[PDB]
């Protein structure tokens, strides 16, 4: 059959994709494209308005001296001008990082006994719905106990809620339903069986504080809120004293002892607080992705749809704004999510290790990431010469490099079950095609890929980690793009091979499980293409309060 | 001991010191001479008495163009120096006659201050240093003057800045080699914080000192943090040996080989004779017109390796007095001499890719600086563990003025005061000596 | 020095690009002038700017490192650091990035490389820079149309070439004469429109790019097939990998 | 005339302002007010529609059996109920919060050292000019350099630009005044004398990023996003190298060696980068808010401005979101800023102060604090004992003791013309309250008031500072509500009387002289208010990019 | 032997080694002594409580007075169990990695 970015490229030039040669100079310029024109037409008015100067295309070099090329985002059929896929342009890729930075897990289990040791109260699935319905008025910002309360405007923070997960299926019965994540429900019956037995009898929420109140504030501020209204609710539900000394239990427990944050803080240097992108490690963001939980059949679809997940939030938001910012690193990333490339290249590996070992029967050791790393590697550097319009497509090393190591150790992956020897695969991939090309990445790409091997197996103090536990703070990879999503991927790969229910946390692979959420975690390029065709609907904007 | 190893040692002129010492003779657990640097370090403070008194007389504290109209204190700080310097070493000593210092410098302007060691065997860690001096000074100067109860809060803001507002001593007229402990990377790397421009002042530019001076801080710093201990302590000794100390003249003995018409690759090939020559690789495969070279002893082929690629970057840097390039070579000498062997480059890797981030952020808009600004606690530089910063510092000292940021620009507070210590100006004279005389004791 | 393994034309002409005893073939001449032009740092007839004074007016205190370390004739001078870069076709040009940065720090002294995927660069005293730039282009380092002198606006590595055989040029500096078949640079490397444009001569025939590339191709010969290259390339990975774990 | 507050006060209440009692209980309960019923009704809506309960005045105790109150906004004619003031639901406040968090200054000293002495290209009027024009095109997120960049829609950032300024008059007016901030045109002459004299001939940038990335991101992005830009426009506007070993200095120079940011950064239990409200110092935080060059003529409304600013950002969405979240703390700080009651207390100090020693007149010793703060003590807490309507207005404790202090730290300062002195009147008046009324604050409200006398006069390493330096994290400040945006008006006292162009940082005080922002700083009460009403038209939105 | 690492709630699938370290507790202990130890006769200490469930470790002074600060002690401590329990029962390049998890955690990531 055709490769599958043969219909990308069609869509993109005039030319055959195997063809060599072309025409330059030619197209106008900016001219040619859409969404240029409309931004040079904005900048004159935006410019006129205030007063200053902005965008204006006769700065600097002169754009779209070549074709200026459509996207196709992988596994759908929507085409279109990068710019689309900027974070800044388009509201899905903003609220798939609201949606993150804005949850918390916190346990009821310390708080279930404060209630009954300390305080000598019952708890109940009784006493627990009374507690949700509280919470689910407290948590947006309204008021349960004092008088004269100024309070939110609830549709201004309608995306805020609470909701419980347990494994205990009776007792998940036993709670109303619009305050539950049904594990049952949610999860094919195999993931289901094993994530209950995971959370056993423990009862856990999933809390989202308002988008709103996120993006006026930092990722540190959600378990505070979450806790404050928790606090609040406690206190409602269960008719305590309002601020007595058990209080401060509860407080203590939401805060700090049955707190799951998804991010955690960061050193000086790049100084953040919890629940920013550079804190969240690669397993929770293979588990925060829900592709798992509905395309379990087809584990290169799960395992790239970790990559898009990562890719965009890594490169893009993280490494691209709060690292650096401007015009940024849309592209570094698309390369990762487009014109079905990474999809190509992995089900090729994929079928190969089917093949030869049978996915996850290979031995897990350095026989088997010489075999298959390099034999992926070399697939993926073949096409790229085999298809001058795909090099000219995914034209910085850089983007090569990420997309062809990153089959080359998912692939490995699939045959060892284990993300470790995965990782390995992806750094003799870079050495392969270093070597290959007499080329690689950007001027600083592969810090971290020429310390990768030697740190891949180490045990030393700020060398050591399985790659689950890894993340942007992971020392090597603190700084570069074309890396962290890719390594995301990497995580989920042996475990959606394997058909394990999560790759690293269960409870956070359940909290993104919920439908109630403004971004669709089931199909994340389905909705990135939505939000590049302006059809995303976000939540957190003042378009209530704001004139007509 | 425990390791077989032993080494010759050299001076800073490339003549023998003393032969055969055992190789522990140098470990920072049992050198009394780095020992000496690091409690030091630990406790040397530089006190800016001039820029006390600029910043209180034009109200002028808490940081870059801050300013408090109407806090104007006019004191003659400078004129009454010894008075002042007197009084502050009376609070900073335990006893008469311990281990404290203090001693004007520039007439008046400027004070080293050694805070006593006393005070650091009864603490968690280093900060005791500026605090306690910072203390002693700002009572010492209202003491001078009777300052009111209403305006010492201005002398406290003209020595120790915007703290604890700021987390740092933001606008501070007290400077140290260390930096405060929350900005360690992670723990243990406060050896590590110190910029490469500190050591380069500290040592006036003098290039195997230079060097000595970065290696025994970055590989005192892998004690610390656990990395030289078990079944890597002997390849950081090793390193320390021959990367910064010169054992056996192999990093002066190939510098004076290629220094005249040399290059990267020249010293390379010098170094693989060598290591070859001493048995410490072998030819293990023969491929077509290709000899793959193996080793038993990987901790001593890092170390040879090492020594040439600090060579490497005094040839190279050397040639243009310019310091940019030690990215450069610190990435192509491991690149090269990989593809060269067909064994693992310095670090297994780890300089080759400090280098890479290293040269990028040393040459494009993203972050970095100039060579001088970087540290072994620099998110950028801190991968290698311990075999990439020294070579930064040769460089440094090795620059003739190509740099914006230089340590005239950023270190001028701690060359004059630092630079007065011995054992910190020309450590690979004292540490040589401790080492010799303590060779029959390891 | 042996530099690098395999038994292909690639890795033999890797090996001689970084060879200093390898002559490097000379395919056109270039005027001192003309260099100087290309690289766009200074005027015809402009003296050397300085960056800081000359070494002797220093008398700078004693250093057994210093003493025996040369310095190239750019840095005595006091010469500002100046900068040549290339951008190489993956298209078969003769040289390409890590070739370069390899090669420059076997052949020349005092040198600061860059590689990048789509530039390589060398920065170095500026008369020693002048010196190096004409080897860069006179010699098989350069194709006039596979290779350009580009120190900004650089795209064009990956793409396609033109119909007449050029690769793209966002600000094209290198002009392909369809009457005469020669390449005329008609701007310097920032960009800037030259007084008058220097011939750099015609572009390399399709036999001759593929004896003297550099880049492994399924086209030309691919990597996978230089299998003792490959071989080395997984040792290095291996002996790595063990390394970091327990030196062994 | 009537005391300042007697209006606001007849608004509220049927009732005479003096008269002990009241009705309770037959008001209906949230039925008397129209937000309520709007929020019940939103409520309903948003609850239906997501399937999931959320607002309901069922939920915990009945809101509205006293009397809810409308605030007026100080200085103003504006009427509105409290909730209309907390900072979720006003637009203006988001968008003041925006302006500063997207903020930086930026030297060029250092860049153009750079130009001349290591690249070794002329410095002028025309080429600053040129790279002005450059920066504006590129801030917002577009290219000047690379083939095939995809960029920001320039009407999404249109709120993002670059001004500069200098001391140097003929400088200034050589450079396009498009660009520049002009120091003679927004500050009256002695205080443009004072500015340009601090100045001198350096010349800086004011730089403000898109306030839809600020959101997206955090406060420590906006350093790293202006120096990128500015990066890439040194890069083209001089002609350099695109990515050489000088363009490192640029981007040291631009990100540490001459970078002024809002707020510095936060140690660990409360992880923040820069830029985030906790890092400003008061003295800044009075130099941002413009009323010193408008209403230089009295001190009062200049320093009860400050106060304005700093209660909202500091207790609201400093303390009452990223420090605690859920309803939060709007009306401890609507205390300070509403029914002229701070102004009326303030007024009476001021004038007690002139008549008794002329401003700035009084020794600046213990004698002078004993005796204003004691007396301006008194005059406001006799005020709500002499109207019970003033005392059921700011009906809780630490409301009042924060407005009576601040009125006696103001007048303190003015008297001795020194900020410290105020300071030691502001925990004075925290004693003397706490003996006449037997009450004080909320549970923890005088940790830092207890402390408060011992540490005004400290030296000791995290004692001692002058109140200018002072800010949210010196350690005793670090927790609790009613003080810091009060510092902030102390801290602007001093130099409001002594007629001083700033309190702390003249560079923070041009950069916010500008009508190019969002937010009206010169009017910070009257922009509160436009907000309140829902006409404050804030940036960042995303209508553009969302379904018509 | 449930591959519980990384912190509360976390899980990797298929990473499990099952080691019998209590059981070999003596001579797990006194390698890490040697390892942690300056000198054999020191003020190092090392003793297993608790039947071997448990070891007090006092890592010795010397290396505190050629330090900034006092990590040592636990990033001594935590390499020297770590090496200690790898050496004890050979465990593999590819598993040792989770070794370093069990003991130190999710640093440095964290
Ligand atoms: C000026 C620098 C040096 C630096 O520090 N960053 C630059 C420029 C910077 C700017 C360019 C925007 C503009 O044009 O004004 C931005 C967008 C970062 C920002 N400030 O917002 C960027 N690069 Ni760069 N940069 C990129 C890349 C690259 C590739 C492009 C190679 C090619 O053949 O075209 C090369 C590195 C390499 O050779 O491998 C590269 C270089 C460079 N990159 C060279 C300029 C190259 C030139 O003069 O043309 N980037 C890429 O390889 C792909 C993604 C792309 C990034 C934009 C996106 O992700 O959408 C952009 C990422
Ligand atoms: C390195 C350090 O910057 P400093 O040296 O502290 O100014 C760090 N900046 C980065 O790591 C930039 C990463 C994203 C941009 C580069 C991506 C590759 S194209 C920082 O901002 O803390
Ligand atoms: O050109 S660099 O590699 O420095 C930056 C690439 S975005
Ligand atoms: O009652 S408490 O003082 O603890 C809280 C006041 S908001
Ligand atoms: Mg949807
Ligand atoms: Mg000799
Ligand atoms: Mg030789
Ligand atoms: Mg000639
Ligand atoms: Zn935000």
């Amino acid at each position: 059959a055709d490769k599958l970015f043969i219909n990308a490229l069609k869509k993109k030039f005039e030319e055959s994709p195997e063809e060599k040669k072309t025409t330059f100079y030619t197209l106008g310029g900016w001219k040619q494209s859409e969404r240029k024109t409309e931004f040079v037409n904005a900048g004159k008015e935006v410019a006129a308005k205030r007063g200053i100067p902005q965008y204006n295309p006769d700065i600097g070099t002169p754009l779209g001296q070549r074709v200026l090329m459509p996207y196709q985002v992988s596994t759908t059929d929507t085409y279109v001008e990068g710019d689309d896929l900027h974070f800044v342009n388009n509201a899905a890729m903003q609220q798939m990082w609201d949606d993150i930075r804005r949850t918390v897990i916190v346990g009821l289990n310390h708080a279930h006994a404060v209630i009954e040791k300390r305080l000598g109260k019952e708890v109940t699935p009784e006493t627990i719905t009374h507690y949700l319905e509280t919470v689910n008025h407290a948590m947006p910002g309204a008021a349960v106990v004092q008088e004269h309360m100024v309070e939110t405007h609830p549709a201004l923070v309608a995306d805020s809620y609470v909701k419980v997960f347990t494994g205990n299926d009776e007792i998940a019965d036993e709670i109303d339903p619009a305050f539950v994540i049904d594990i049952n429900k949610q999860f094919p019956e195999d993931q289901a069986e094993t994530l209950k037995a995971e959370v056993g009898d423990g009862i856990w929420q999933v809390v989202r504080i308002p988008t709103i109140v996120s993006r006026t504030c930092d990722g540190a501020t959600t378990s505070r809120w979450s806790a404050m209204q928790i606090g609040m609710s406690m206190i409602s539900a269960y008719k305590q004293a309002a601020g007595e000394a058990a209080t401060g239990d509860f407080a203590y427990a939401a805060k700090h002892a049955e707190v799951i944050h998804m991010g955690t803080y960061l050193p000086v240097r790049r100084a953040r607080g919890e629940n920013e992108p550079g804190g969240v490690p690669f397993g929770y963001l293979a588990d925060i992705c829900q592709s798992s939980r509905v395309n379990y059949e087809d584990p290169v679809r799960v395992s790239l749809d970790v990559v898009a997940t990562g890719a965009m939030l890594y490169d893009q938001i993280w490494l691209g704004s709060y690292m650096s910012g401007g015009v940024g690193f849309t592209q570094y990333a698309t390369a990762a999510y487009t014109d079905n490339i990474l999809d190509d290249f992995t089900y090729f590996g994929k079928e190969y290790v089917e093949d030869k070992y049978g996915l996850c029967e290979a031995p897990n050791n350095m026989d088997t990431v010489l075999d298959v790393a390099t034999e992926v590697t070399f697939y993926g550097l073949e096409q790229y010469e085999e298809y001058p319009a795909l090099l000219e497509d995914q034209f910085g090393g850089s983007q090569r490099a990420a997309v062809v190591a990153a089959a080359a150790g998912c692939s490995t992956a699939f045959a060892t079950g284990n993300a470790q020897t995965g990782l390995s695969g992806w750094y003799l991939s870079m050495y392969l095609h270093k070597e290959q090309h007499s080329r690689l990445g950007f001027y600083g790409y592969d810090l971290q890929d020429q310390c990768g091997a030697s740190n891949v197996f180490s045990i030393r103090g700020d060398e050591g980690l399985p790659l689950e536990l890894r993340g942007p703070n992971y020392p090597n990879y603190a700084m570069n793009v074309g890396h962290q999503g890719e390594y995301a991927g990497i995580s989920q790969a042996p475990h959606a091979a394997r058909g394990d229910a999560f790759v690293f946390n269960p409870l956070v692979k359940i909290a993104f499980a919920d439908d109630n959420l403004v971004f669709d975690f089931t199909n994340v390029r389905g909705e990135f293409a939505k939000g590049a065709l302006r059809e995303f609907e976000p939540a957190g904007e003042r378009a209530l309060i704001t004139p007509a | 001991a425990k390791f077989e190893d032993k080494v010759d040692l050299y001076d800073d002129r490339g003549n023998l010191v003393e032969e055969q010492v055992p190789l522990e003779a140098l470990s920072p657990l049992r050198n009394p001479a780095i020992k000496s640097i690091v409690q030091g370090i630990k406790r040397t403070v530089a006190v800016n008495l001039e820029g006390i008194e600029n910043a209180l007389k034009t109200a002028k504290v808490g940081g870059p163009a801050c300013k408090i109209m109407g806090r104007e204190l006019d004191l003659d700080i400078v004129g009454n120096a010894e008075s002042i310097a007197a009084a502050a070493k009376e609070m900073i000593q335990v006893t008469e006659d311990d281990d404290t210092n203090v001693e004007l410098l520039g007439g008046g302007k400027r004070a080293l201050v050694q805070v006593p060691s006393a005070r650091f065997d009864v603490a968690a860690e280093y900060s005791a240093a500026p605090l306690v001096t910072a203390t002693a000074f700002v009572q010492a100067i209202i003491n001078e003057f009777d300052v009111s109860m209403y305006d010492a809060n201005m002398v406290k803001a003209a020595v120790l800045g915007r703290y604890p507002q700021s987390v740092e001593y933001m606008g501070a007229n007290i400077a140290t080699m260390l930096d405060i402990p929350q900005k360690l990377e992670g723990p243990g790397y406060a050896l590590r914080n110190i910029m490469v421009n500190h050591v380069v002042a500290a040592t006036l530019k003098n290039t195997l000192q230079a060097a000595a001076l970065s290696t025994i801080l970055e590989q005192t710093a892998m004690f610390e943090m656990g990395d030289a201990v078990g079944a890597f302590e002997r390849m950081h000794l090793l390193g320390l040996a021959y990367q910064g100390m010169n054992a056996d003249n192999l990093v002066f003995d190939l510098v004076k080989a290629n220094g005249k018409e040399g290059t990267v690759g020249s010293v390379i090939a010098d170094l693989v004779e060598r290591a070859l020559e001493d048995g410490v690789i072998k030819v293990e495969k023969e491929l077509t017109d290709y000899k793959v070279y193996g080793t038993d002893d990987l901790a001593m082929w890092n170390a040879y390796a090492a020594a040439g690629l600090m060579a490497a970057t005094m040839v190279n840097q050397g040639a243009a007095r310019a310091a940019q390039g030690v990215s450069s070579t610190l990435l192509y000498y491991n690149d090269l001499i990989e593809f060269e062997t067909g064994l693992p480059s310095v670090d297994f890797g780890k300089v080759e890719g400090t280098a890479v981030g290293f040269s990028f952020f040393s040459h494009s808009i993203y972050g970095g600086g100039g060579p001088g600004i970087f540290n072994g606690n620099h998110i950028v530089t801190r991968h290698s563990k311990g075999f990439a910063i020294p070579c930064v510092a040769a460089a440094m000292a090795l620059d003739a003025g190509t740099q914006m940021f230089s340590p005239e620009a950023t270190s001028g507070l701690i060359k004059e005061v630092f630079s007065q210590v011995d054992e910190f100006r020309e450590p690979l004279k004292y540490v040589v000596e401790a080492a010799a005389e303590i060779k029959n004791e390891i | 020095a042996q530099y690098y393994p395999g038994t292909t034309k690639v890795a033999q002409n890797r090996r001689n690009f970084c060879n200093p005893e390898y002559e490097l073939e000379k395919l056109r001449e270039i005027s001192d002038e003309d260099v100087v032009k290309i690289l766009g740092h200074r005027a015809p007839g402009e003296e050397y700017p300085s960056v800081h004074p000359p070494l002797e007016e220093m008398d700078e205190p004693e250093d057994a490192i210093r003493e025996m370390v040369e310095p190239i004739d750019g840095a005595k001078a006091g010469d500002r650091v100046r900068y040549i870069q290339f951008t190489d076709s993956m298209y078969f040009a003769p040289a390409q990035p890590y070739v370069r940065s390899r090669a420059y720090l076997c052949r020349y002294r005092g040198a600061d490389a860059g590689t990048l995927s789509g530039r390589q660069i060398i920065e170095t005293r500026e008369r020693d820079l002048e010196k190096i730039s004409k080897e860069l282009l006179e010699t098989e380092f350069f194709d006039p149309a596979r290779s350009g002198v580009r120190g900004k606006s650089v795209h064009g590595h990956s793409l396609r070439l033109d119909e007449d055989g050029m690769m793209f040029d966002m600000l094209r500096r290198q002009i392909y004469n369809k009457d005469t078949g020669r390449v005329e640079m008609v701007k310097n490397q920032i960009g800037d429109e030259l007084d008058e444009p220097v011939d750099l001569g015609e572009p390399l025939d399709e036999e001759t790019l593929m004896e003297k590339t550099t880049i492994y191709r399924v086209d030309g010969e691919a990597y996978r097939d230089d299998v003792e290259a490959v071989e080395i390339m997984q040792r290095i990975h291996v002996l790595r990998s063990q390394g970091g774990f327990n030196l062994e």
